């Protein structure tokens, strides 16, 4: 619960100060120059947690990646390609992971927080980030040792 | 290298088959790999596919046929054969899971060659199929070409379709050639040659041109008819697309074979065929060559008369002066008079034909220049060119008798009707900018609403901390004005509006709230809880809650308490059977949604008939309809004006007959109901009162739509044209009476779909024919208003991903047009539809799989909130719903509504990112299909192109190519197949005493109106003649006429229609 | 950790979902009370569902991911091997009657989607009474090659995500399991509640409530209370 009343928080926060810098932009485009916003808008900069901060900040790094053919990721030395894309008879294209359309910076750490993407914190949607390509496990047990041993054999032969 | 001989092939449906999709994608086949196909299309009778089969003395004939009745279809044509000098042709088979493995080896005992079942295809492959029936049927007929003319110069047209063949393949002895052309002199019969460029409708003219002959002279002329086809090199077949165009050539004094150039538009030894007919005694030989260019004119020397076939659309006036044929040719026909600047064109090619005769003294109009309509039944151009031909012929030797046609004056067509003028031509394409435009509202509105709050909050915050600014509430202000007023209110009531959804009732009061028994409420309308206003109003706009415009989530508030979408597609037997399998279906459902199948005989609007053509196929595929009393029966007990009780009864070419049937019975219910609440007869004004309130209160839907006729069910009887100006009568006759509660066209795609078409396809073609039928009424002046409401829809739900949007597509497309571009009101923005699982996604391997399938398909169709939902049974492969069968399909639908937890909430797509976007990429891609349509004139003019078919079929090809491939993954067919290679499934087929039920009912009711039948059909023909309203006379035909009575009596005045391959 | 007994015994999604983390996080302070360290033992910690009919268990699995991983980053402060929570979902067998038993498949087709469609981790499917047929379990694991295989949906891996009916029902069942946390920490903790058969007591509560409903024809079961079968 409490990490829910954080999740309302610091949306509100990251919703104003995205509100105010807004309006600061639209003041500057008419002409005149408030930075009376601006400084609610810093104010709130802090008033944000690190963790939240990073969030937002990787937001537009988050959609760039989801957004092509494929998902490119450095492990070690080398790297793992994934395919997003999976095309239908008609021709379109189903990403296996789709992102929301917020223009709200409220709604995105709202929804950030609550279900990120399947392989990231609080793992709402899955835990791993892509599910595996392809597992049925071989039940048997019946008789003595000897026959659920054979049929162990068999089914795994 | 194809095969070793000329390797050629008769195709067709099944007789009152519209299954072409499999025999389409065998013909491909089988003209790929270096085989003649003489396609003959669907719905073909046996004595005309063995007839065809003999003219053109082909090696083989592959036969599709999904409509059961196969066993005597198939018999009677191995018959009909032997009969007839055909023994050594060989006949192929297939209906997939209609076809059981026992029918196929009895058949295959018979005489048939070989029968392909799903499980053949499956390990043989699409090609492996064709391979081995094109091997089989790889054998040199030349070896029973007759070696003396005294065979066909006697009359034998069997000796003469394989002298032809010889002739063809130059296996024919040098000494019996010039004994040929030596007779062919003296034979001394007239030659009519006709050319002009691709697709300009050479063959459809010939045909006319043929049938004129045969009224005129009451086929007492015996024609001769040579048509060829552009032969692919690189293949090695053809395909001869002549013959399907072809119906007034069945009859004994008619003979027709099919050519390929194998080249030139001429066959290189037409000489020779053209002789051999000549030799044959033929009263006059008619020759259509292929597509010719502007500088071809290869017909003029071997032909006495030369006939050029053009259409209006040849580009510039100078043009005319680069071709060769206006200079040689002694008519020139600019058929397709109904297309833009027909007068012009005609106007241009008279004065250029009289400048090439160089006749300055004589008047452009009298030069023998033609506008004819050859798809207009019959046309006066046509006929106008028939006299002249005659009076040229009648010069040059040839008797005939003084005509019985009308020996008209001129020579253009007077052809005035049009369905959708050239003015709207572009009408998809400006409402696929219609839909665009919309979404780049909601796009700039939603940055307004945006920005607006945005300022005002941080107005707020500023004011909170001290420092105030109203130069911020300037600009806040500034976007007051520039929200829209609609924009404005939407976000207005959104407060509102969250306060109506968030109790347990919404007040007249409704329930929202059902609690689990876990205790949770499940509201049946969620709501978004977003802050940002640009997305408040982007939703409101793009989806607002069910009940709201643009309707994308449902196109009313709340699903229906007591009626649920159910309703199940029955049909087996004779109106008896089928009125208990109401009764079984409807059973414990206190609203009655009924949906009826027809036998295919009723389908194709002919009465059951003794002959073995027609006999096997009597109540075999859905319930066989003859008469008014067959009607009446299979609704009784059913109070058919009852307000919790509706009927939809699948039936397109015999519809406006059909429907007469279901109002009579309507309205005859009523009268009866009054009979024995007051025992006595209604007087005249009672009656009157009561049989007007019936028309106004008859609730259910009929199918009709013609425009998916042409391109995907291929149920159309009449002409194309006839069809639809007969439709809008009936939605003539709706509007007059006040009918609000039936729809009198299920505007549909399932067929379309079921053909092979994509879900976008499918989605696409669908409202493109829609919005036809709309812009065709608004031509022929009804209020929008007046007919939009009426209008159903019926689509196709597959595994497919597009499939789960499907339904929200369609009706934002047609709620955001409805409302911008056509300025409907509410209930014509409100796109009604109903869904039925994809009966092509079971198969015939693993029929116990299919219920997942079918599990799935219903799901998303509940989901998205359709307004009704039939579900297939797992046997669908094989046959009609059994009893046991049709149960499992019927709690498919029970399950999900009541057991199953999600189906709670009436609005569970909504929100969702992956619905969303399928959404907007669904629509974009139909309306992008739109253009597509648009920019090929309209569906109209699309269809006379064939391209919707060609869509289809290409696609069809796609998914079967990978079906059998193994890329396209189908459990239980091409992947986990069973170890064991799976007995006897009960089957749903006809009873004998059934189809003798039919054959005694319909001798008692002609009996019965004996005297009145003979003069009401001739009222119906008058109806058509003086152009008045067609429907209206059969609501009273339909009570002294049979089904088969009517539609060949239509046919006598609206014509037949003319297959499109 | 399972719950599929506890489910099958009658106990409704939520008091499933409920004991059973509860029983999970009863093991990791046991663990813990032995001196050990939470890195150690979370990411082995495996977890054992039930799926029926009832809406909540769309969102069963989610909810299970959630709290876990917020408890386990928060309140015992462990890696994220161990805000993992991995779990295998089984169809409810419970769900599945012996009359008309090919309308089992139908419900087990149902059941088997939510699952996939909630990212499970590991998926079995019941069979349409009798002894395991070959045949039977062919149309049981049919239902799961023709899902992620066939279906079109399926092909995305987060369709749940965005619903608003799947959030509103995720926030609720959370909010549900939550307060039901509270009743057994107020009864002594699992052990505790366990001591006076709170949890039996329960679960012999809601099943009866289930078999009372069905009787009843409140609850419909198709082919069971309603749409029986004419012939028998
Ligand atoms: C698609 C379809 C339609 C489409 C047809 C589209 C078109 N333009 O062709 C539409 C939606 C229009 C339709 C309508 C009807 N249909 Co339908 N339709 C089907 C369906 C789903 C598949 C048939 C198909 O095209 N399959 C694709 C082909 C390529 O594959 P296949 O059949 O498995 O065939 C394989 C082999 O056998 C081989 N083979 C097959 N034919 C041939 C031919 C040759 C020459 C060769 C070499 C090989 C070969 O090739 C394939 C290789 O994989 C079937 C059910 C089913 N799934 O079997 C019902 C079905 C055939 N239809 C049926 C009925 C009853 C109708 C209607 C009459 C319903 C009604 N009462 O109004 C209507 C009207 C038809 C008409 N207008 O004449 C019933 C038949 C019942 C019976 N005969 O006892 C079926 C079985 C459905 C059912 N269970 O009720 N239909
Ligand atoms: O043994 P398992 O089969 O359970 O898995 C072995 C290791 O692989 C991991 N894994 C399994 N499925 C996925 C997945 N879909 N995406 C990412 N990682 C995955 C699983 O966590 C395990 O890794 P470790 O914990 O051993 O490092
Ligand atoms: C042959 C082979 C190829 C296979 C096939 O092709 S099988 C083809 C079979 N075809 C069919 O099954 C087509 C069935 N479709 C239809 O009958 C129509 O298209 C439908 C519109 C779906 C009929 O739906 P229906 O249940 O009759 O509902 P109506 O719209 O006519 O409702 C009548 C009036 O009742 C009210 N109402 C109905 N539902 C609701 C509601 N949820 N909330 C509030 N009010 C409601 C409302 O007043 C409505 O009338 P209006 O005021 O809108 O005119
Ligand atoms: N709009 C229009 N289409 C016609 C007319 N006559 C024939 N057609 C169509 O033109 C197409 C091709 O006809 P077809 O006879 O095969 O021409 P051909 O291949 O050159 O011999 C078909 O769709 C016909 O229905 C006409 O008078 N007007
Ligand atoms: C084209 C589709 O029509 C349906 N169909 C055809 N005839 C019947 C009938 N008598 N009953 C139910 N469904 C039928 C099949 O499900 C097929 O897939
Ligand atoms: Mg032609
Ligand atoms: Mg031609």
């Amino acid at each position: 619960r409490a990490y829910h009343r954080r999740v309302v928080a610091q949306s509100k926060l990251a919703r104003e100060r995205q509100q105010l810098r807004a309006a600061h932009d639209m003041l500057q485009g008419a002409g005149h120059e408030s930075a009376a916003l601006e400084t609610l808008a810093s104010e709130r900069d802090v008033s944000l947690g690190a963790v939240e901060r990073k969030l937002l900040a990787m937001w537009p790094q988050m959609q760039q990646a989801y957004s092509g053919d494929e998902y490119v990721v450095k492990i070690r030395d080398k790297e793992i390609r994934t395919g997003l894309i999976s095309t239908t008879l008609s021709g379109t294209k189903i990403r296996k992971v789709v992102l929301p359309r917020f223009e709200d910076e409220g709604e995105i750490l709202k929804w950030l927080m609550r279900e990120n993407v399947p392989g990231s914190f609080p793992y709402t949607a899955g835990v791993f980030a892509f599910k595996r390509e392809g597992p049925t496990r071989m039940f048997a047990g019946e008789g003595d040792a000897f026959r659920t041993n054979r049929r162990f054999k068999l089914v795994s032969e | 290298r194809g095969p070793a001989n000329k390797v050629r092939f008769v195709t067709a449906a099944s007789l009152f088959d519209g299954h072409d999709a499999s025999i389409n994608i065998m013909r491909r086949i089988l003209q790929s790999q270096g085989c003649e196909v003489i396609h003959l299309g669907h719905n073909r009778s046996v004595q005309e596919v063995v007839t065809a089969a003999l003219q053109e003395d082909v090696q083989g004939i592959a036969i599709s046929s999904y409509q059961g009745g196969h066993v005597e279809y198939f018999k009677y044509m191995i018959d009909l054969l032997r009969e007839h000098g055909g023994e050594h042709i060989q006949v192929f088979g297939g209906g997939g899971g209609v076809i059981v493995p026992d029918e196929i080896r009895e058949l295959q005992a018979y005489g048939v060659a070989r029968i392909y079942s799903p499980e053949d295809g499956q390990r043989m492959g699409l090609a492996g199929m064709i391979t081995d029936m094109a091997q089989r049927c790889d054998i040199d007929l030349t070896r029973y070409a007759p070696t003396t003319l005294d065979t066909v110069v006697a009359g034998d047209r069997r000796a003469l379709a394989q002298l032809i063949t010889a002739l063809e393949n130059g296996k024919a002895d040098p000494e019996l050639v010039s004994a040929l052309h030596a007779q062919a002199k003296a034979a001394a019969v007239p030659v009519l040659g006709i050319t002009g460029t691709g697709g300009a409708g050479k063959s459809s003219l010939t045909d006319e041109l043929i049938r004129r002959f045969r009224l005129d002279q009451d086929d007492a002329l015996s024609i001769a008819v040579i048509s060829i086809d552009p032969s692919r090199r690189k293949s090695g077949g053809a395909l001869l697309g002549d013959r399907i165009r072809m119906n007034a050539i069945n009859h004994p004094n008619i003979f027709m074979r099919s050519l390929a150039t194998r080249e030139s538009e001429i066959s290189q030894a037409l000489p020779d065929v053209i002789a051999a007919c000549k030799a044959a005694r033929f009263d006059l030989v008619i020759v259509e060559t292929s597509g010719i260019g502007q500088g071809d004119a290869a017909i003029v020397p071997h032909v006495d008369l030369s006939l050029y076939v053009m259409t209006p659309e040849f580009g510039a006036a100078s043009q005319l002066e680069k071709i060769d044929m206006l200079d040689f040719a002694d008519f020139v026909a600019i058929n397709k008079f109904d297309r833009k600047g027909a007068q012009d064109a005609w106007r241009d090619v008279a004065k250029q034909v009289q400048r090439n005769r160089e006749q300055w003294h004589s008047r452009a109009e009298d030069m023998p220049v033609y506008g004819t309509q050859a798809s207009r039944f019959n046309d006066d151009g046509v006929t106008m060119l028939y006299q002249g031909l005659v009076g040229a012929l009648g010069a040059r030797g040839m008797s005939l008798k003084p005509g019985t046609l009308p020996n008209l004056e001129g020579r253009i067509s007077t052809g005035q009707n049009v369905i959708v003028p050239p003015a709207r031509s572009r009408y998809l394409a400006e409402l696929a900018d219609t839909v665009r435009a919309y979404h780049r509202r909601v796009v700039a509105q939603s940055k307004l609403a945006r920005e607006r709050q945005q300022l005002r909050a941080a107005h707020d915050m500023l004011q909170g901390a001290g420092h105030e600014s109203a130069a911020l509430e300037t600009l806040a202000s500034e976007r007051d004005v520039s929200l829209g007023a609609v924009e404005r209110k939407l976000l207005a009531m959104w407060p509102q509006m969250q306060q109506a959804y968030s109790g347990d009732e919404y007040v007249i009061r409704t329930g929202l709230i059902s609690t689990t028994l876990s205790g949770t409420k499940i509201r049946k309308v969620v709501l978004p809880r977003f802050e940002d206003e640009g997305e408040i109003l982007k939703w409101l706009m793009r989806e607002n809650v069910p009940g709201s415009f643009p309707y994308t989530a449902g196109v009313f508030a709340f699903k229906r308490e007591g009626e649920d979408p159910t309703r199940m597609f029955a049909g087996e037997g004779d109106a008896f059977r089928t009125n208990r399998r109401f009764k079984l279906v409807s059973e414990g459902m206190e609203a009655k949604r009924l949906s009826t199948a027809f036998d295919s005989v009723t389908l194709y609007g002919e009465d059951p008939h003794e002959r073995p053509d027609i006999y096997g196929k009597v109540g075999n595929s859905g319930v066989s309809i003859a008469t008014l009393e067959d009607m009446k029966v299979l609704y009784d007990g059913f109070d058919l004006t009852n307000p919790s009780t509706s009927v939809s009864m699948t039936i397109n070419g015999p519809a406006p007959t059909i429907l007469a049937m279901f109002m009579n019975t309507a309205i005859d219910q009523q009268i009866d109901r009054f009979r024995a609440d007051n025992g006595r007869d209604p007087t005249a004004d009672e009656e009157a009162k009561i049989r007007a309130w019936v028309l106004q209160n008859v609730r259910g839907t009929v199918q009709a739509d013609i425009l998916k006729e042409d391109q995907g069910q291929n149920t159309c009887i009449f002409s194309t044209e006839f069809s639809l100006k007969v439709m809008g009568d009936i939605q003539e006759y709706f509007v007059h009476h006040q009918v609000r509660n039936f729809y009198s066209v299920s505007i549909s795609g399932y067929h379309i779909a079921e053909a092979g078409a994509n879900p976008i396809s499918q989605l696409a073609f669908t409202l493109a024919n829609g919005f036809t039928y709309v812009e065709a009424y608004l031509a022929r002046g009804m209020h929008i208003d007046d007919f939009a409401p009426n209008l159903s829809f019926f689509f196709s739900n597959g595994m497919d991903p597009e499939y789960s949007v499907l339904g929200r597509v369609a009706r934002r497309i047609w709620a955001v047009t409805m409302r911008d571009k056509y300025g409907a009101n509410d209930r014509s923005q409100k796109l009604k539809y109903h869904i039925q699982t994809s009966g092509r996604s079971l198969h015939a391997q693993e029929i116990d799989f299919n219920d997942i399938r079918t599990t799935l398909q219903a799901l998303i169709a509940i989901y998205d909130n359709c307004n009704s939902l039939h579900t297939n049974a797992y046997d669908e492969a094989i046959t009609t719903p059994t009893a046991e069968s049709v149960r499992r399909a019927l709690a498919i639908q029970l399950i999900i509504n009541r057991e199953w937890g999600v189906a709670k909430c009436e609005n569970p797509n909504q929100g969702s990112f992956l619905i969303e976007e399928l959404t907007d990429l669904v629509e974009e891609a139909v309306l992008q299909e739109f253009e597509r349509i648009a920019e090929r004139g309209g569906v109209l003019g699309a269809m006379e192109t064939g391209y919707q078919r060609g869509k289809i079929q290409e696609e069809s090809l796609y998914y079967e190519q990978l079906k059998h491939d193994g890329t396209l993954p189908i459990i239980g067919v091409n992947t986990f197949r069973n170890p064991n290679g799976d007995q006897t499934l009960e089957l749903a087929r006809s009873s004998e005493d059934e189809k003798q039920s039919q054959l005694h009912r319909l001798t008692e009711f002609h009996g019965a109106h004996q005297a009145d039948a003979e003069a009401m059909l001739a009222r119906l023909r008058q109806a058509v003649i003086d152009n008045r309203n067609v429907f209206a006379v059969l609501m009273d035909a339909v009570r002294v006429c049979s089904l088969g009575q009517i539609t060949h009596a239509l046919f006598e005045v609206g014509g037949q229609y003319r297959r499109n391959m």
